[PDB]
């Protein structure tokens, strides 16, 4: 409460709001990589759900996490997006 | 001719390949573990 | 860290007469280091010579007085009287007087004067002695180029292109011509006849190497310079290999690859030159069938040699003057014209023996 | 040092200095005598004698180089898989260059190459001569270094943790995962990659690790 | 049989890496254990002065010995028959008609004029530098707006001895075009606006190529930030001839982003991975913008505990965005132990160590251990740094030192001030440079029967006290609480030897109630590098400390913190210490302790008629100037001339009473010593020492020209 002194919290593999509307339903798995990059969080065991993680608080002012995780079938198809901003 | 060094080796945990409930399995096939005379430290000995 | 070879001295002092220095007329340095041809000439008893930046002067053939000078240098632009760097040799041709600059500007001299009939640049410096081919200069630039330029006005002739070098063994191939059969040295070891009319490669040759991942003897600073008795040619070696060939053909007649030569001359039969060991060998036209050598200043960086009253003269780096017996075969006479030394022509024409020592303007010596 | 001498008694005095310990003197004379009658059939056995000294002396970079030297002297040779096995041992002793863990030191944290390096050789001898006379010191040093290495990626992401980068801090445990369920560092870690999780709201993720270490809780 | 190639004896080289010539050997086929050919002596010998050739000599000559030796060893002498390299002796640039020849040398590299009144290098030469005149050259016309430059050809000449060289330059003279207008082309990814501002030139202006390249790369970097490995982008001119202008295509195109999995280190052996990878202000598992790569690299540098930060980014091979980092990582060790010793009569000659293992098992905590003594005046110094408290980065330093000197020349009263204490840093980095630190220093000192000089008894009476004059009898033992701060700007290059950049060390130190001596005062050190030779060999050197006492309630600087200066880094060639206010004695006779008439420092034993004494002791100010240049040793090195000057004084020196004596608040008397930044390497270590010329020697300073360590 007496130290102003914090740094911003470069963390990203953020999105863009293009990134956002760059997919949509059912896209194939290959095809969302390329089109969005390779992620880098999907569960280590369960489905081919994949998760995208944008990250940030410049000190002292809000922490603004905003991730969209994907799930994914069997066949290496889309089946749900899922947004989520800060909190 | 005893192994210069540690024998912390035989303080390493037999690795146990774990055990996860269903569904929930990892590659873990990357490694090279195969399982097969020569002693373990002091009869360990290097003469060629 | 300099442990250079170093030759003997003069030895066996000798004088079998006077070596008369006919005058020492200085007019002003000059070369320096820097080699290059720049040689001194004359005409009828008005000799030429030049400084290394602009300045030219023609004299008297009895006392060196001067007849008149004229300055070159550009007196604008880069720098205020530019040092255009003379380099060609001496080239005399009625009222129209050669020279030639590192800059690749040709003047054509105006001899009555000095009127600087007309500058032209050119493929590059012109390092060469420019010869002069009855209304055409042969100037031989430094990138292996060769042009001719119109006695009156410059007009280039043409632009032969010539054995094009990699690493630059001294590209001064004074060119030759012969019942109008344009011969010029090269700068990797090959002659090239020329169409004297409108420079037509009226045969090729390769005779021996050049320095540069193929090394050849760069103690031997050739001259690069072809002499042309009857039809069959006397080429020099850009090693002094030697050599003889027809005329219009370039086959060879015989060589003497022995041979890794600074400068030479001929007579008759006997053929002269300065091997690389600094040490001529008197040779019969039939071959490099030998009369004699002199190994005496071996290795002693000279001049081209000249003939004098029937004997032979050749210059030294350090002012010294070793008249030889033509026939047999060493020194006759001696002098120490100089502490400056000397590389460039030593010239004789008119039984009057003419140097411009590397700084210490012309001198000129008799007996 | 060399003193030229009859080749028999070279060999003579690099036996006496290796019965003894001697690896200076006795690598300088089997140098010499590979000096001096190089490729000969016995002066690739003093070459044998040289690394064995090599390591004797603790001298690691001519240890390497001879090593290599007669690999590429002989694809299979007499002594070629105790040559394996001490290129193995001078490999994981660069990893243990220095020894202060008993200064109350750890080396998990260090650099991770020649353990790597190690890791190789030992699972190539371990199924490419997987009979030797140096199977189990070879083994047990295997599973402790895949041990070592889990550790050390551990601290790494603890490190992270300590930093913030969550995502990093997920993938490590992840790649460890992958790498092995099985060594310490794993269950050590675990945790981290939870609160990691619970850092970004997955906390989907976070629970179901729970239960990964709740079947595992020891 | 002719085998066996088994002797190379390297001989008359004297001037290159015999090595080199031996891996040129083995080109040749030659080495060690090699089929024996006897032939190749001339082969060789060709082949080895083919490489003076190479290295720019072409005129040192070989001769190889052939030694018929029993069936396998073989001997072998090389005879480098060496002479003079070759030697460049004029440039020419023909078709040059826009600017002065000697002045397009004047930015060369390579060149003629080494006379004995300019140094440039030597006039040597290799194609490879030529080649880099050459660019430099096409540059320099190209930022011009000569478009159509080019170099139609060069070449170099042999005077017919194997010693001159001629230089050649053929060129076209571009005839200067107005660059019309630059065009953004390819792949922007919605960053265009910020782009096109990279490149607002100025209307149909002039063409300058470099200046291109800058807004090109720029452009690169620009997008960096938005996470693009390599934008592959390309600057395309068209020529419009015409008009005499050119036109600009901008080809952009980025790649990708999301990029940093795995940022492998190196040989870090020594030193706990977690500092390095804390010395890397990029956080993993995210994008990659190869300046963050490099702030990195830089803050790895400024640590010092390292070598080289190399860096090498890498595309993993498998997706575009696998890419992860090595760090190649040479740092050195280094064991700092260093006794320099000071010599100079019989009272005053000790000097100082260090004994500092500089971050032990570089651990990320460097600790210290110093000690100093001076013929009563004894200090230790002892610390413990915890660079890396928080995930932040806070800085904790433990601070520890011992006066133990009780005076125990003859017993005591001989300036006993045993004074210990210790103190803490607990440093920010306030900003990327930036750092003001805190503390809370405190300190035991304990006076008894000095001997009486005049500043101390200003002092005890600034202190308040009432000492018995001229009687080496009073005793004071003190402690305070001090608060402490300071501030420090670094952003130079190595730690231990730098290049270029600002070390400042403000460390403000203050006093608080409840401690005994309360009094305020500041320091600040000024120093910094930068070089004069571009290559960052040759460098200034900037050294400058301010000295500044004080007191609160009107008391005074707290003596035992008088700055001083002479012996070591301070000044040079002066002895340690004894540059300043010379102390000076009452006229006193009643010591309590008569020797042998010994100790004629003002006592009983004769000793009347206050001694104007030659006791350097220092005061509450200081300054001492040092500017130095850096040669590259041409004999962790470096070598500069110091010739450095400094000056101690009081301000409450008041002349009134040393009215009959030289002045000690003029601080106008700057002493001078002069010499030569000196250091070696020998197979021990970093070797490095000092000698100076005292000779603005000013009233019986008290000099030794030498100086040992660093």
């Amino acid at each position: 409460e007496r130290v102003v002194y914090r740094p911003d919290i470069n963390q990203g593999n953020y999105l863009t709001a293009n990134d956002v509307s760059k997919i949509r339903v059912g896209m194939t798995q290959q095809q969302v990589a390329y089109a969005l990059g390779t992620p880098l969080m999907s569960d280590p065991f369960g489905t081919n759900t994949w998760f995208y993680v944008f990250r940030q608080q410049p000190g002292h002012e809000g922490v603004t996490q905003q991730t969209l995780t994907l799930t994914f079938n069997s066949s290496g198809v889309l089946t749900n997006i899922d947004n989520k901003p800060a909190l | 001719r005893q192994v210069s060094g540690d024998e912390a080796y035989l303080e390493a945990a037999p690795l146990a390949e774990l055990h996860a409930p269903a569904g929930m399995i990892l590659p873990v096939t990357s490694g090279d573990y195969a399982i097969p005379s020569g002693a373990v430290g002091k009869a360990l000995d290097i003469r060629p | 860290e300099e442990d250079v070879v170093k030759m003997s001295p003069l030895p066996t002092v000798e004088n079998q007469f006077t070596p008369t220095t006919a005058w020492s007329t200085s007019v002003g340095s000059g070369i320096g280091n820097f080699y290059s041809n720049l040689h001194p000439a004359l005409a009828d008893n008005v000799v030429y010579a030049a400084d290394r930046a602009g300045l030219v002067k023609a004299l008297n053939a009895d006392d060196g007085k001067e007849i008149w000078s004229v300055s070159l240098a550009e007196k604008d632009g880069w720098f205020s009287k530019e040092p255009a760097l003379l380099s060609g040799g001496v080239t005399v041709s009625g009222g129209h007087v050669y020279i030639g600059s590192e800059k690749a500007q040709v003047y054509a001299l105006n001899t009555s004067d000095g009127t600087v009939a007309w500058q032209t640049k050119v493929a590059g410096e012109a390092l060469s002695r420019p010869v002069v081919s009855d209304g055409l200069v042969l100037i031989h630039t430094s990138n292996g180029q060769l042009q001719a330029l119109n006695e009156a006005d410059g007009a280039v002739k043409w632009t032969v292109n010539l054995d094009m070098p990699s690493l630059s063994l001294r590209g001064e191939s004074a060119p030759t011509t012969a019942f109008g059969a344009a011969v010029v040295g090269g700068d990797n070891g090959r002659v090239s006849a020329v169409l004297m009319e409108q420079g037509q490669m009226i045969w090729q040759q390769r005779i021996s190497q050049a320095t540069g991942s193929t090394e050849i003897d760069r103690l031997s600073d050739v001259d690069t310079t072809p002499v042309v008795v009857n039809g069959v040619v006397f080429a020099l070696a850009y090693n002094g290999n030697l050599t003889a060939l027809d005329l219009r053909s370039g086959q060879i007649m015989w060589k003497r690859e022995l041979g890794s030569v600074n400068d030479f001359i001929v007579d008759g039969n006997r053929i002269y030159l300065v091997d690389q060991n600094d040490r001529v060998m008197a040779l019969t036209i039939d071959g490099g069938v030998t009369l004699w050598t002199q190994s005496d200043l071996l290795h002693r960086l000279l001049t081209s040699p000249v003939l004098y009253n029937g004997n032979l003269v050749v210059g030294d780096s350090e002012g010294y003057l070793h008249w030889i017996n033509v026939e047999d075969g060493r020194f006759v006479a001696q002098q120490k014209v100089d502490s400056s030394g000397f590389q460039t022509e030593p010239v004789a024409a008119d039984g009057k023996l003419l140097i411009q020592a590397k700084d210490g303007t012309v001198y000129s010596i008799t007996r | 040092e060399v003193p030229d001498n009859p080749p028999n008694e070279i060999y003579a005095t690099a036996q006496q200095k290796l019965q003894d310990g001697n690896w200076r003197q006795a690598i300088t004379q089997l140098e010499a005598l590979d000096n001096r009658y190089p490729f000969g059939p016995y002066s690739q056995q003093v070459q044998l004698d040289l690394i064995y000294a090599y390591y004797k002396n603790a001298d690691l970079p001519l240890a390497q180089a001879a090593i290599d030297r007669f690999i590429r002297l002989n694809p299979t040779h007499p002594n070629i898989d105790y040559v394996m096995y001490m290129r193995g041992l001078t490999n994981m002793a660069l990893d243990d260059s220095a020894l202060q863990g008993f200064f109350g030191v750890d080396r998990s944290d260090r650099d991770p190459q020649h353990a790597r390096a190690a890791f190789s050789d030992f699972s190539k001898l371990v199924r490419g001569y997987p009979n030797s006379q140096y199977t189990t010191d070879a083994t047990k040093r295997l599973v402790f270094l895949k041990d070592r290495l889990a550790k050390y990626e551990y601290s790494v992401a603890e490190y992270y943790t300590e930093r913030g980068a969550w995502v990093a801090v997920v993938n490590r445990v992840e790649g460890m995962l992958r790498d092995y369920p099985d060594t310490q560092a794993t269950r050590d870690a675990l945790p981290l990659m939870e609160n990691a999780y619970r850092q970004m709201q997955m906390n989907a993720q976070a629970e179901k690790v729970a239960k990964i270490i709740a079947a595992n809780s020891s | 049989e002719r085998p066996t190639i088994a002797s190379i004896t390297f001989s008359g080289n004297k001037s290159v890496k015999d090595d080199m010539l031996k891996q040129n050997l083995e080109a040749s086929g030659v080495r060690v254990g090699e089929s024996l050919d006897r032939t190749t002596i001339a082969d060789i010998e060709k082949g080895l002065e083919d490489f003076y050739y190479s290295v720019g000599k072409y005129s040192a000559s070989v001769k190889a010995v052939v030694t018929p030796l029993p069936r396998n060893r073989v001997d072998l002498k090389l005879v480098f028959q060496e002479g003079v390299s070759a030697e460049i002796q004029q440039i020419n640039i023909v078709g040059n008609h826009a600017f002065t020849t000697d002045e397009l040398i004047s930015h060369f590299q390579l060149r003629d004029e080494v006379p004995w009144w300019n140094v440039v290098g030597d006039r040597k030469y290799q194609k490879q530098k030529l080649a880099g005149d050459l660019e430099t050259l096409r540059s320099y016309y190209l930022d011009r707006g000569y478009a159509r430059f080019n170099i139609d050809s060069t070449q170099v000449s042999l005077t017919p001895d194997k010693k001159g060289i001629y230089v050649t330059v053929n060129i076209t003279e571009g005839d200067q075009y107005k660059l019309s207008g630059v065009e953004v082309s390819g792949n922007l990814a919605g960053h265009s606006a910020e782009i096109e501002q990279l490149t607002k030139i100025e209307p149909g202006e002039l063409y300058n190529g470099t200046k291109v390249t800058k807004m090109e790369d720029d452009i690169k970097k620009l997008l960096g930030r938005y996470g693009y490995a390599y934008p592959r982008v390309q600057s395309m001119p068209e020529i419009n001839d015409a008009d005499k202008t050119v036109k600009l295509r901008v080809n952009v195109d980025a790649g990708n982003r999301f990029y940093v999995r795995k940022i492998r280190f190196e040989g870090n052996d020594t030193s706990k991975d977690a500092v390095l990878r804390r010395e890397m202000r990029q956080m993993e598992g995210a994008w990659l913008g190869s300046d963050l790569v490099d702030q990195g690299k830089e803050r790895l540098n400024r640590l010092g505990f390292f070598e080289t930060v190399d860096t090498d980014t890498q595309r993993v091979p498998g997706s575009p965005d696998q890419v992860d980092v090595v760090y190649k990582v040479k740092e050195r060790n280094t064991g700092s132990f260093n006794f320099g010793i000071g010599y100079g009569t019989e009272s005053g000659v000790s000097f100082q160590a260090g004994v500092q293992q500089d971050n032990w098992l570089g651990t990320g905590y460097a600790v210290g251990i110093n000690g100093t003594k001076n013929d009563y005046q004894t200090y230790a110094e002892l610390s413990v740094t915890n660079p890396y408290f928080t995930v932040d980065g806070v800085s904790l330093g433990g601070r520890l030192f011992y006066n133990d000197f009780q005076a125990d020349d003859a017993d005591l009263s001989d300036y006993t001030n045993k004074s210990y204490g210790t103190d803490v840093t607990l440093g920010f980095p306030i900003n990327e440079y930036n750092s003001l630190r805190a503390g809370l220093g405190y300190v035991h000192n304990s006076l008894s029967n000095m001997q009486p000089q005049v500043a101390m008894w200003r002092y005890l009476y600034s202190m308040g006290e009432h000492p018995s004059t001229s009687d080496q009898d009073n005793s004071f033992k003190t402690d305070d609480f001090t608060f402490n701060y300071g501030w420090t700007y670094n952003k130079l290059d190595r730690g231990y030897f730098p290049t270029d950049g600002s070390r400042v060390n403000l460390t403000g130190k203050v006093t608080i109630p409840g401690s005994d001596n309360e009094y305020y005062k500041v320091t600040l050190d000024t120093a910094t590098y930068v070089p004069i030779d571009d290559d960052h060999k040759w460098v200034v050197l900037g050294r400058t400390r301010w000295g500044y006492g004080d007191g609160l309630g009107g008391k005074e600087m707290p003596f035992y913190e008088n700055f001083y200066a002479g012996g070591s880094s301070t000044v040079r060639g002066f002895q340690s210490n004894t540059i300043g206010p010379k102390a000076v004695y009452f006229p006193h006779q009643a010591s309590n302790y008569d020797p042998d008439y010994d100790y004629e420092c003002a006592t009983q034993d004769g000793a009347k008629d206050l001694c104007k004494s030659d006791d350097a002791v220092g005061g509450n100010a200081m300054a001492v100037a040092s500017l130095e240049f850096i040669t590259p040793t041409p004999f962790s090195v470096r070598t500069s001339f110091f010739w450095d000057m400094g000056t101690v004084w009081d301000t409450n020196w008041d002349s009134s009473q040393y009215s009959g004596y030289p002045d000690y608040s003029d601080p106008s008397n700057i002493r001078m010593s002069a010499g030569i930044a000196l250091q070696w390497m020998s197979p021990l270590g970093p070797l490095v020492f000092s000698y100076a010329q005292p000779f603005k020697k000013y009233d019986g300073d008290k000099a030794e020209q030498f100086q040992f360590n660093i």
